[PDB]
C-alpha cells in the first residue's frame, strides 16, 4: 500500500440507501445481484489516523459520490437502481 | 609545413589563398593540370591532360602524409609507383586510395614499389592479370575494397595478408567462388559482396576465415546454397542476405554457427518455404527479419531454442497461417510485425506466451475478428496498427489485459465497425457504452478514418483522459451535440466528410481553462437554421476560443435558398426552418411560420387575395417569442382587410395592392415595420393622422405610390411626415393625384 | 481545510443526443436539465505530482472505480454480466526511491 | 492453463466470477467477507476483512502454482504453515509473498514457512510480534524482506542466520536504538534505509558487513549524536541520505575511510546549525549533494577536498551568513549553485570566480546589495541568476563579461534606479546605447524586472540583445510610454502594472515587423488621456490588427477629470479633448480646448460677465495646426458678434445663456452653420437671411429657443420658405408666433394684410 491510509475496498451489493429519505424502490426485487459497486472504506477511525509521512492538520477523510440511472429492471417501481450517495476514497 | 610550397628559379610555386590546404598551381607554367591540396586530405589533382609529366612538375615531397590522389591521373605500366610518388614522395602511408576511370591495370608488385605498409587500400575498375605478388609487401594491411570491377580470382591468392581487418569487393559483379580463395585470411571480419552473381554457395567456400563477423550480401543473384557454407564460421556474428532469387533453404543451414546476432533476408520473393528448425538453439539471434520475402507459409519448428530474439520482422510477405508454437520459445520479445501479409486469423492462443511485446502491426491483413484470448499477458504495448485488417466488431473484454496501452492504429478499414451500442438492452446502464477502452486508461493517439462507425461513444472523454488525437473522416456520424465533447484535453478532432447533418450547441459555451480543441468539418452535408444559429454565430465571427473548426471545405446543403452556400458569409438573419409541423398557416400563400432567428415570421405573399384576412390565424407564440412579422405584397388588394385585433407583430407588407383607409384597433402599437409601398393611395386618409401615434417599436412606415390630394384639408399631412421625416421612409413617392410631385416640394401656400 | 492532492470534480451532462431527436423534427426542445453524473479528478496544475502543502509525497494519482452493473442475466439467453468503470477519486500515493 | 471454479453451484454462498482480467471469487455473495482474484498464475491478490469468514469451511480451490501472493489481514493459523492452513489453495511454487493486518499481531517462528522457503520478495506489516531468528534462519535466495508499521524490538542475533539477502528496509519499525550487531550477518545486503524509526543513537558496533552496502536513506529517525566511526567504519557505501533528524553537530572526518561515496543528502537537519571542518574533506569523489533547508550557521573555509567538482553543494533556507573564499578550491568546475535565503550582502567575489563552469545559480531572498565586478569576467559558462527579493540598487556597468549568452534573468524588489544618465557617465561617448551591461548581454529570453524602482526604459536593450520574447515590469518608475519601443520584430511580450504610466508614446513607435505578436500590459498606469493619446485612443478602439496585444480592463483613465476611472469600455473617443487648452491669449472666463480630431478648438466661455462679449481670438490657429475652429459659448449672454464676419474659420455657434437683442446677416457668419441660438427674441427678420443663409460649409442647423415671434405677412412667408428648406430647421413650432402662437401652414395671410 504505497498510498496514505489504509482502505478497505468491498463489492457491497447495497439493498436500502438513497440520496433522498426513501431506499424501498431498492428494498423489493433485488435478488439476482442486479447492481454491484467497489464501494471503498477508510480504516476504522479515520480521522484518530491522520496519514503516514505527514502530520498535516488534514488527516485522513472520506467522502461520498453518486450514481443515478433510467434503466428498467425486473421490478415496478425502479426509477433508477443504481445506488446514489456512496462514500468514495480515503485521503487527508 | 609544406602547404604553400615556395617559388624559384628551378620551379616556382603559387599557394592559393586556403589556410592549411592548397589548390596547387604550383606550376603554373600552363593550365595543363589544377592539383588540390589540404594538409592531409588529399593531394589529388585536375590532371586535364592524361599525359601527367610529374617530371615536368614541382615534383614536392612531403613525407608519408595521408593526402592522395585517386582521379584520373594515371602512370604507364610497369612502372614502380615511386615513379607515380615522382611529385610527392611518401613513406608507406596507411591510407592508399586510388580510382582507376580510364582503364585497369594489373597492379603488379613490381609496379607496386614505394608503398607497401599500408591500412587501408582501394582499387578500382581494374585488378585484371594480377598474381599472388603485390600482397607480398603489403604488410600490417587492414582494409582492402573494390569498386565496379571484373575478374575471376585465383584460389588462396591474398594467403600473404591474414590481417586484413576489412574486406570490399562490391560492385565486381563477382561471378562464382571457390572454398580456398579466402583461406589466407584469419584477421578478415569485415565482408560484403553486393553487385555480384554468385549462383551457388560452395560448399565451406567461406573456409579459412578465423576471425568473420560480417557478412553483406545484398545484390547477389544466388539461388543454391549449402550448410557446409556457414558450418565453419561459428564465429560469425550478424549475417545479411538480400535480392537472392533463391525458392528455399537447405535443411541445417544456420545451427552450425552459434553466436549470430543478427539476420537479415530481405528482398528474397523466390523464397517461399523455410527448413524446420532453421533458428535451431541461438541464443545469441536478437534480431531477425524477412520482409518483402515471397514465403508460402511459415514451418511451424523454425525458432525453438532461441530466447534472445528482440525484433521479430516479417514484412510484406506471403505468409498465411501461423502456428502457435512460434512465441513458445521467445518469453522476451519487443516489437512484431506482419504487414501486407495474407493473414487473415491470429490463432488465439499465441500472445500469452510473451509479457514484453511492445507493438504489432498487422496492416492490410485479411483478419475478418479477433479473439478475447489474445491480450491475456501483454502488459507492454504502446502501439497497435490494424490498417484495413477486415474487421467487423470488437469483443468487449479484448482489452482486458492490456492496461499499459498508449496509442492505437486502428486507422484505414477496409471493414466495418457498428459503433453505435455494445450494450443498449433493457437492462443496459446509461452510466457509460461499455466500450472496450474504458480499461485503456492511458491511451493517446486513435484514428479511425476509414470505418463505418456509427456514432461517438461517451468513454472516450470519460475513461480516457490522456486522449490526445482523434479522427473519424469518411465515416458514418450523423449527428454531434456539445454533451458528446467534454474532453477537458487539448485535441484535435477530423469529422470531415462524414455524415453530419445536424450539430447542436448551446449558446452558452462552457470551456476548461487552455482547453484547445479543434475539430474539421468539411464536405459534411449540414442542415442549416435549426438549432445551428448559436453555432452559426459560434462559428461565423468567430472571435477567439479553446475550440477551432477547420470549415473552409464546408458548405450548407438542406436549406435549397443557401444551397451549397459558404458559412462565412451566411448570417442567422438569412436563417429560418420549420419542424413544429404546426397547421397555423392558411397554406393558401407561402405562409411562414418559421422561428427566424427567435422571431416568428409569417409570408403569406403567395399571391394573396384582394381583402384576404391579414392574420386569419395569428401565432399564440407559445415557447417562442411574440415577435411576428406578416409578408402580403406583390398580392392585389385594392383594399387590405383594415381590421385585426391587437396582435404581437411587430413587421407588416403590403405591396402591389391598394388601401382607403385605416382602422386603429386594426393597428397594435407594437408595430416596428409597415410597408405601404408600391400600393396606390390616391384618397386622403384622414383617420391615420388620428391613429397616428407614438408605437412603441421602431415604426418605419414606407408609405409609398401614394397620389393624395394636396389641399387645405388635412394639409397638416405634410407637417406630420416633416416633423418627423427620419420615421417617413420615402417622401418622394408621395405624388399628389392632381400634380404628381414629392409633398416636401409643396408648400402650403401651394396647399392653400 | 485543504487536503493532499486537491482535485477537480465535474458534473457530465448525460447523452443529450436524445436518439438524434433531430431526425424527424430539428426544433430543439433540450432546454431541460437532469442530474449528471458527479466525476473528479486531480487535475491541479495537470496533475501537480507534489500533492500536498505537506509534501512527503511528489505523486497523486487518480483512481477509476469499477462496478459490476449486471449479474441477473434478465435476458434469459445468456449470463449477461458487465463491469463499467469511471474515474471516482483521486489520492496521493507515496514512491520507493532507488536509495 | 485456464484456471475455473470447480463447484460455483455447490453452496449459495462462494459464488464465482471469472473475466479474462481475473478469476474474482469471494464467498459471500450480495456482501462479500472474503474476496479473492487470482489473475493468470502469476499473481493471487485476496483478502478476508472479516473474522467470521473462516477458511476451514472454504471449499478447496485449485489455484495453480503462481510467483506472488498477497495475503491481506486474513486469518492466519497458530504456529502452523501458512500453505497448510490454506489447503484450499494449491499454490505450488511462489516466489514472492505479502502480508499485511489491520489487527492479530502474531509471534513469529519457522514452521509458519517450512513450507514456504523458495521465496525472494518476503514482506510483512502491522502485525509483527516476535522473530526470534526462528522463521529467517530457513529461507534461502532471499531477494528482498521488508518490515513495516510494526513497533518491535530485535535481538542483534535475529537476522545473522541468513548472511545475504539484496535488500532490507525497515519503516515505523518503531526501534529504540539499533542493537551492536542487529543485522551482523549481512553479506549480501546492497542497500538498507531506515526511515521510520525513532532510533535513540548510532553505534559502531550496529554496522557490520557494511562492504554489501551501496545506498541508505534516514528519514525521520530522532537521533542526537554518532560515533567517532560508525560510518567511517566503511567506504564501499555509494549513497547516503539522512534528512529530518534532531542532531546538533557531527564529528570530524566521519568519512574520511569512505572515499567511495557518490551521493550525500542531508536537508532539513533540524538543530543543526554548524559542521565540523574538513569532514567532507579527503572526498575525492562526489556526485551530488544538497544540504539545503539546515540554517547552518556558519562553514568552515573549505570543508569539502579531493573531489574534482560536484553538481548541487546547495544551501538555500540554511541563512548563511559568512561564505569563506576558500571553499569551491578544491573543486574547479561546478554545475548549479543555490544559496537562496541566506543572510549575504554581498559575495566575496573571488570565491565565486574559483570556478569556471557554471549552470544555472540562484541567490535571491538574500540580503544582498552591492554587486562586484569581478565576480563573473571569467565566469565563461553561466546561465540564468536568481537574485531578486534583495536590497539590491546598483550594478556594475558590464559584468556579465564571462558569459554574453545569459538567457533571463529576474530582478525583481530590488530597488534598481537604472537611470538613463545612472550609467551614461561621459555623455558623449556613448549616443545609443548607456553603458548598460545589456551590451554584454547579446541575448536575454526572459527579464523579471518588476516591483523595482525602474526609473528609466532603455531602447538600446532591443539592439544590445536581439533574443527577448517576455519582459516582466512592474511597480516600476517609468512616467508613461517610451517612443520607438515596440521596435524589435519579435513576439515580445510586456507588463506595465501599477506602474506610473500617464501618456502613451507610441506613435513614433507606430511601426508593424512582419510575423510580430507584441503584447502589453495595461494595469494601474494612472493615464491622462486628456492629450496625445486620440490616435492610441483609436487605435486601441477596435484594434482590428496589430502586432501588439494590450491589456485594457485591467486600465481605467482616471487623470482628465470627466475621464475618472475610465477605461476603455467607459470611454468615448470623441470626448478627448488635450490638457493644455492654453492658447495664452483667449479670454480668463474662456475657455478653448483644441479638437485633435476636428482640427478645431472648443470656444467655450464662462461666467456670463457681460452680454456684448467681444469676439473671440479665431485667427490664433493654435500655431496653424488647427485651422477649422468651433465657437461653444457656454453659460454667457450675448449681444456682441462678429460684424463683416472677420473670423470665417467657424462653422459652430452655441449661444448657450445668451441675453440676445439685435440681429444683422452681416453680424452673421456666413460659413458658420452649427448654431444653436437658443433664448431667442427675434420677432421680425431681414430677408437677406436667405441670400446669407448657403448650407455649402456645413449643415446650417438653427435652434430658436425661448423666443418672442411676431407673426406677420413679410416674416411668415419666409417661413414658408425656410420651412420648404426645414431640414436645417430644429422644430417648426418653435416660432409660437408671440401673439398667438400658431402654425406656419395653418395661417393666411391675405386676411391680417390685404
Ligand atoms: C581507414 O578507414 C577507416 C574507416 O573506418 C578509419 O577508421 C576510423 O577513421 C576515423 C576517421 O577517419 C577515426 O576517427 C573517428 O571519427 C569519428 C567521426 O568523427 C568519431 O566518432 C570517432 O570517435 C573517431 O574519432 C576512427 O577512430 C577510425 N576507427 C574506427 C572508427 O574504428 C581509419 O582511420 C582509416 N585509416 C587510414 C590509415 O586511412
Ligand atoms: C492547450 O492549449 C492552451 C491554449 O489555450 C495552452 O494554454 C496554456 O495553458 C497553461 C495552463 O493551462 C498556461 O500556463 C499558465 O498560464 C498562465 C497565463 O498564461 C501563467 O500565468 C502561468 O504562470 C502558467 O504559465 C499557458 O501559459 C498557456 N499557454 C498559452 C495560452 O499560450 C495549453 O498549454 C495547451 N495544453 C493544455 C494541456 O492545456
Ligand atoms: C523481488 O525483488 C526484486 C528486486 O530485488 C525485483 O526485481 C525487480 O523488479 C522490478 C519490477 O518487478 C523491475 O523493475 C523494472 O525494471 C526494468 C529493467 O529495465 C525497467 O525497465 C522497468 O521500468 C521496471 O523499473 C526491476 O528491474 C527488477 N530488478 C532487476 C535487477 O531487474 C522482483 O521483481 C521482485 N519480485 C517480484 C515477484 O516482483
Ligand atoms: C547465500 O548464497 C547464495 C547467494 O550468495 C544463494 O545461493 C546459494 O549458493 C550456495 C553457494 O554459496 C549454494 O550452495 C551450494 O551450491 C551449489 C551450486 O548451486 C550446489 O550444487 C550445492 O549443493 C550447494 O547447495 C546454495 O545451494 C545456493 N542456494 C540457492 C537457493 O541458490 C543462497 O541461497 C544464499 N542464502 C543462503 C542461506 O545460503
Ligand atoms: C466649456 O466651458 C464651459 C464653462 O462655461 C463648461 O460648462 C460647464 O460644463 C460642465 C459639464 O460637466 C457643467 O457641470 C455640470 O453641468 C450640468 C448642467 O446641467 C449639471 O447637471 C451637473 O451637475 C454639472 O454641474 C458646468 O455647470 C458648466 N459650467 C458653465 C459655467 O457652463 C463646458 O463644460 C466646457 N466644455 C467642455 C469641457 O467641453
Ligand atoms: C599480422 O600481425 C602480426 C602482429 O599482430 C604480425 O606479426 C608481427 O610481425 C612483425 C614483423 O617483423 C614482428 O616484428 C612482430 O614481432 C610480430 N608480432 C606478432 C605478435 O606476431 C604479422 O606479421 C602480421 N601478418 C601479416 C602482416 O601478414
Ligand atoms: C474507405 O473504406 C472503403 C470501404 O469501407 C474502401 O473502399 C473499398 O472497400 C472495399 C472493401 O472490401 C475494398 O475491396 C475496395 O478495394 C475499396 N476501394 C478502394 C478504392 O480502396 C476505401 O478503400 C477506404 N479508403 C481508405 C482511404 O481507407
Ligand atoms: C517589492 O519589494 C519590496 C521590498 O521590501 C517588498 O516589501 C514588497 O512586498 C514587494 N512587492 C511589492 C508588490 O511591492
Ligand atoms: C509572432 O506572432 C505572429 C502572429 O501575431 C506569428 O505569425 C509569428 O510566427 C510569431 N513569431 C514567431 C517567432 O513565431
Ligand atoms: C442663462 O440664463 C437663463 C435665464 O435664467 C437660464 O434659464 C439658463 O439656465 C442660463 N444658462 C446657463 C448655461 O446658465
Amino acid at each position: 500500500a504505497p498510498f496514505l491510509c489504509e482502505s478497505e475496498q468491498l463489492l457491497i451489493h447495497p439493498k436500502e440507501e438513497l440520496s433522498r429519505n426513501n431506499s424501498m424502490v431498492w428494498i423489493v426485487n433485488t435478488k439476482d445481484y442486479k447492481q454491484g459497486v467497489r464501494i471503498e472504506k477508510c480504516l476504522k477511525r479515520q480521522l484518530g489516523k491522520p496519514c503516514n509521512f505527514c502530520d498535516a492538520d488534514t488527516e485522513c477523510k472520506q467522502l461520498f459520490h453518486y450514481r443515478t440511472l433510467v434503466a428498467v429492471d425486473k421490478v415496478t417501481k425502479k426509477p433508477y437502481k443504481e445506488q446514489v450517495l456512496l462514500p468514495s476514497c480515503c485521503k487527508c | 609545413r609544406f602547404t604553400c610550397p615556395e617559388e624559384s628559379e628551378a620551379s616556382n610555386c603559387s599557394c592559393e589563398e586556403f589556410p592549411s590546404k592548397t589548390h596547387f598551381y604550383c606550376p603554373d607554367f600552363n593550365p595543363t593540370l589544377y592539383v588540390d591540396v589540404e594538409d592531409r586530405m588529399r593531394v589529388d589533382f585536375k590532371c586535364y591532360d592524361e599525359p601527367h609529366d610529374f617530371k615536368s612538375l614541382p615534383n614536392l615531397a612531403i613525407g608519408s602524409v595521408k593526402l592522395l590522389t585517386v582521379v584520373d591521373c594515371v602512370l604507364d605500366d610497369d612502372r614502380p609507383i615511386l615513379e607515380s610518388f615522382k611529385f610527392l614522395e611518401v613513406a608507406d602511408v596507411r591510407s592508399f586510395v586510388y580510382n582507376n576511370h580510364e582503364n585497369g591495370i594489373r597492379y603488379n608488385a613490381k609496379y607496386f614499389e614505394g608503398m607497401e605498409q599500408l591500412e587501408n587500400l582501394t582499387l578500382a575498375r581494374g585488378v585484371v592479370s594480377i598474381d599472388r605478388d603485390t600482397f607480398s609487401g603489403f604488410l600490417n594491411l587492414k582494409r582492402l575494397t573494390i569498386e565496379h570491377n571484373k575478374l575471376n580470382l585465383q584460389p588462396g591468392t591474398f594467403e600473404a595478408l591474414s590481417n586484413l581487418t576489412y574486406l570490399g569487393l562490391v560492385y565486381n559483379g563477382l561471378n562464382e567462388i571457390q572454398p580456398g580463395l579466402f583461406d589466407g585470411l584469419e584477421s578478415l571480419e569485415a565482408l560484403s559482396l553486393s553487385y555480384n552473381d554468385i549462383k551457388s554457395l560452395s560448399a565451406g567456400s567461406f573456409n579459412g576465415l578465423s576471425s568473420l563477423r560480417m557478412l553483406n550480401l545484398r545484390v547477389n543473384k544466388i539461388e543454391s546454397f549449402d550448410a557446409n557454407t556457414f558450418a565453419s564460421l561459428k564465429e560469425l556474428s550478424r549475417l545479411e542476405i538480400t535480392l537472392n532469387p533463391f525458392v528455399s533453404l537447405p535443411r541445417g543451414l544456420f545451427s552450425e554457427n552459434k553466436k549470430l546476432k543478427t539476420l537479415i533476408l530481405t528482398n528474397n520473393r523466390k523464397l517461399v518455404t523455410l527448413p524446420e528448425e532453421l533458428l535451431a538453439n541461438l541464443k545469441e539471434l536478437t534480431v531477425v527479419n524477412l520482409s518483402h520475402n515471397g514465403v508460402g507459409n511459415l514451418p511451424e519448428s523454425l525458432l525453438s531454442g532461441s530466447s534472445g530474439i528482440i525484433e521479430l520482422n516479417l514484412g510484406y510477405n506471403r505468409l498465411n497461417s501461423l502456428p502457435e508454437e512460434l512465441l513458445s520459445d521467445q518469453p522476451q520479445l519487443q516489437v512484431l510485425n506482419l504487414d501486407h501479409n495474407q493473414l487473415e486469423s491470429i490463432p488465439d492462443y499465441f500472445l500469452e506466451r510473451n509479457v514484453e511485446l511492445q507493438t504489432l502491426y498487422l496492416s492490410h491483413n485479411r483478419l475478418r475478428s479477433l479473439s478475447e484470448k489474445a491480450f491475456t499477458k501483454l502488459k507492454n504495448l504502446k502501439e497497435l496498427h490494424l490498417e484495413n485488417n477486415q474487421l467487423q466488431t470488437i469483443p468487449q473484454f479484448l482489452f482486458s489485459g492490456t492496461p499499459k496501452l498508449e496509442e492505437i492504429y486502428m486507422q484505414n478499414n477496409q471493414l466495418a465497425l457498428h459503433a453505435n451500442s455494445f450494450i443498449n438492452e433493457e437492462l443496459s446502464i446509461a452510466d457509460n457504452d461499455n466500450t472496450p477502452f474504458q480499461v485503456l486508461q492511458k491511451l493517446r493517439i486513435l484514428h479511425l478514418r476509414n470505418n463505418s462507425i456509427s456514432t461517438i461513444f461517451q468513454d472516450w472523454y470519460i475513461n480516457n483522459l490522456e486522449m490526445q488525437s482523434l479522427d473519424l473522416s469518411f465515416n458514418k456520424l450523423p449527428g454531434l451535440s456539445y454533451t458528446q465533447l467534454q474532453f477537458q484535453s487539448n485535441i484535435t478532432l477530423n469529422l470531415s466528410n462524414n455524415e453530419i447533418s445536424q450539430v447542436l450547441l448551446i449558446d452558452d459555451l462552457d470551456l476548461q481553462p487552455y482547453q484547445r480543441i479543434n475539430v474539421d468539418l468539411n464536405h459534411n452535408p449540414l442542415n442549416c437554421n435549426c438549432n445551428a444559429l448559436k453555432f452559426i454565430q459560434l462559428i461565423q465571427s468567430k472571435a477567439e476560443h479553446g475550440l477551432q473548426f477547420n470549415v473552409d471545405q464546408l458548405r450548407c446543403s438542406e436549406p435549397p435558398n443557401l444551397l451549397d452556400a459558404t458559412m462565412d458569409q451566411l448570417q442567422t438573419k438569412d436563417l429560418l426552418c420549420d419542424f413544429e409541423s404546426a397547421d397555423d398557416c392558411p397554406k393558401d400563400c407561402q405562409c411562414a411560420m418559421r422561428l427566424l432567428d427567435h422571431t416568428v415570421i409569417v409570408n403569406c405573399s403567395g399571391r394573396g387575395l384582394t381583402e384576404f384576412p391579414d392574420l386569419p390565424i395569428p401565432s399564440q407564440l407559445h415557447e417562442d417569442f411574440n415577435a411576428l412579422e406578416v409578408h402580403v405584397e406583390n398580392n392585389r388588394l385594392t383594399k387590405l382587410p383594415n381590421l385585426t385585433k391587437h396582435n404581437e407583430i411587430t413587421q407588416l407588407y403590403a405591396r402591389n395592392n391598394s388601401i382607403q383607409n385605416l382602422l386603429p384597433h386594426n393597428i397594435p402599437s407594437k408595430l416596428r415595420i409597415i410597408d405601404l409601398s408600391q400600393n396606390l393611395l390616391k384618397m386622403i386618409d384622414d383617420s391615420t393622422l388620428a391613429q397616428i401615434n407614438r408605437s412603441s417599436h421602431l415604426e418605419t412606415i414606407r408609405l409609398s405610390q401614394n397620389q393624395w390630394l394636396c389641399d387645405c384639408p388635412a394639409s397638416s399631412f405634410l407637417i406630420f411626415v416633416q416633423q418627423n421625416s427620419r420615421l417617413i421612409s420615402d417622401m418622394s413617392a408621395i405624388r399628389c393625384h392632381p400634380s404628381g410631385k414629392s409633398l416636401d416640394s409643396i408648400t402650403v401656400n401651394e396647399l392653400c
